[PDB]
């Protein structure tokens, strides 16, 4: 049975760095693309970063985040630098339905529980 | 009639003298097909089918991966930690029908209910030894060269309420799609285009919109282009004659279905809808995660005249309903033809 183990996140200072990771279990990693969505309060869940064959980033990223895959560990990683209060939200790991990345949340059939990222300006 | 898993075998009418790579692969991987396969109708028994949990789909998937491994050899394959190099000669490529067959001790139940949505009880069941012939066409957004619905358009989904479940639209009338890379009056060997008759497509989404509204009543039904993502799923991608085509469908999935009438709002010209296509060399694989790299396209005119027999739709999540083309998981392509079958153990 499929499960996504989410790690990282929580409180950062503005301008700080944070890493999110997500282990896929009970599924063959190299069969599925993986992505991070985020949901800020009062807003629609939006695509942050995803990777199957190639990385994709949401428009608000601007080269501040790096996504990568570890096949040996069945884990995908999101390195976030230069974080800003705008980046505060619940971040969800998601497993694609296929080898491909969609920006729409309905291209994904498995979701992590979500981890709060809070960017504090001192 | 106890449902069961077992290793099916494929059969085909592959031809010994044919250099086309589906024939070559089926020659060693499948058995000859029977000219007169028996079929035993049983009007009495009712069995429950589930096209979304059907082990026949997964066995077909493995065969088609396996066929593509022998047939469409990329120059280099990049999968995360590795890079495999091979000879990548150009190849003749045209899908042939494959039949799936139950070994002895098992049978294949076929639903004869001509409006069966793929789930639940089917009242009119047959017994066959092999499925009908299914062309393993790998594509996204549009299902090509399949079989048509017998009566009305059929909407299939594992759960229409769950917007993340893919929706398979089974057309009852094919819609012709002709893609060609033509033979400085020329400028780019990687540009192609597809033509679709506008009124034929206007009438299609009219009747597709009618069936969709039955499931989402009192709502305006909109068709909109794909969400962003990998080019393989944001365009209508397919392989034509060994070349990988990526066809932009923004003028195709672009209309509203209000008050029982469909209003196409995509661009069009001589009563024809045109999709711009690129032929690409670097493709994101559907067999597994990674990239494959191919040689530039062959010379001369490259044409696929195909029949759209179905669509893959996805509904946006939340007072309206919006549908975009989907696909990507080729299992859904096999599901769209294997929905009516079910492997059963004759204990
Ligand atoms: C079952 O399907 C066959 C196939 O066309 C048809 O001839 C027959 O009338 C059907 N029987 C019932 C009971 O629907
Ligand atoms: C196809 O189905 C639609 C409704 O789903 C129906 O209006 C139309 O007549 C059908 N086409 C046929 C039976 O040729
Ligand atoms: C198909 O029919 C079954 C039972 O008749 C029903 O439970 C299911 O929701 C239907 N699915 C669709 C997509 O209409
Ligand atoms: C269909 O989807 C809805 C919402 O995603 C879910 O609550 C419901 O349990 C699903 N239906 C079945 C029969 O599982
Ligand atoms: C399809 O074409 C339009 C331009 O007419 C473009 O804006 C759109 O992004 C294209 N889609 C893809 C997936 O390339
Ligand atoms: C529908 O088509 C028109 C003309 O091709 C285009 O300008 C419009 O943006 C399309 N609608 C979309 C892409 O949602
Ligand atoms: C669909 O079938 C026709 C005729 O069998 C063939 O010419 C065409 O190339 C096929 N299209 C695809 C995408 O395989």
């Amino acid at each position: 049975e499929v499960q996504l183990v989410e790690s990282g996140g929580g409180l950062v200072q503005a301008g700080g760095f944070l890493r999110l990771s997500c282990e896929l279990r009970g599924s063959i990693f190299n069969q599925y693309a993986m992505a991070w969505f985020r949901q800020a309060p009062g807003k629609e869940r939006e695509f942050v970063a995803g990777m199957g064959a190639v990385p994709h980033y949401g428009e608000f990223v601007k080269g501040r985040f790096t996504i990568s895959r570890d096949n040996a560990k069945s884990t995908v990683y999101l390195q976030m630098s230069s974080l800003k209060p705008e980046d505060t939200a619940i971040y969800f790991c998601a497993r694609s339905k296929s080898t491909y990345i969609s920006y729409n949340s309905n291209g994904y059939d498995y979701w992590g529980r979500g981890t709060q990222v809070t960017v504090s300006s001192a | 009639w106890k449902e069961a898993k077992t290793t099916l075998f494929c059969a085909s009418d592959a031809k010994a003298y044919e250099k086309e790579v589906h024939n070559v692969w089926a020659t060693h991987a499948c058995v000859p097909t029977d000219p007169n396969p028996q079929e035993m109708v049983l009007a009495n028994v009712t069995e429950n089918f589930n096209m979304w949990k059907n082990d026949m789909v997964e066995q077909m998937h493995e065969d088609i991966i396996s066929l593509w491994d022998e047939s469409l050899k990329p120059c280099v394959k990049l999968t995360g930690g590795s890079a495999i190099t091979q000879a990548c000669p150009k190849v003749s490529f045209d899908p042939i029908p494959l039949h799936y067959c139950a070994p002895a001790g098992f049978a294949i139940l076929k639903c004869n209910n001509k409006t069966f949505n793929g789930t639940g009880p089917c009242r009119n069941v047959s017994t066959v030894q092999c499925t009908h012939g299914i062309k393993p066409v790998v594509s996204t957004q549009l299902l090509l060269n399949g079989s048509l619905a017998e009566e009305e358009i059929i909407i299939r989904s594992e759960n229409l309420t769950n917007n993340a479940k893919t929706i398979i639209v089974h057309l009852n009338e094919s819609v012709n799609i002709v893609c060609t890379r033509p033979n400085g009056s020329g400028g780019n060997i990687r540009q192609a285009h597809c033509n679709i008759n506008e009124s034929k497509w206007n009438n299609t989404l009219q009747k597709v919109g009618e069936e969709l509204a039955k499931h989402f009543p009192s709502k305006t039904i909109k068709f909109e282009p794909s969400s962003g993502g990998d080019l393989e799923i944001t365009t209508h991608s397919f392989n034509c004659r060994g070349e990988f085509f990526y066809c932009n469908t923004s003028d195709l999935f672009n209309g509203t279905y209000r008050n029982g009438t469909y209003n196409h709002t995509g661009r069009s010209s001589n009563g024809t809808i045109t999709l711009q296509c690129k032929i690409k060399q670097i493709i994101n694989m559907w067999q597994e995660v990674g990239r494959a790299i191919y040689a530039p396209p062959i010379e001369g005119e490259i044409t696929c005249n195909s029949n759209i027999t179905g669509l893959l739709l996805l509904r946006d999540g939340g007072d309206t309903e919006t549908f975009r083309p989907g696909g990507g998981d080729m299992r859904d392509n096999w599901r769209s033809e294997l929905y009516k079958y079910k492997v059963v153990e004759i204990k």
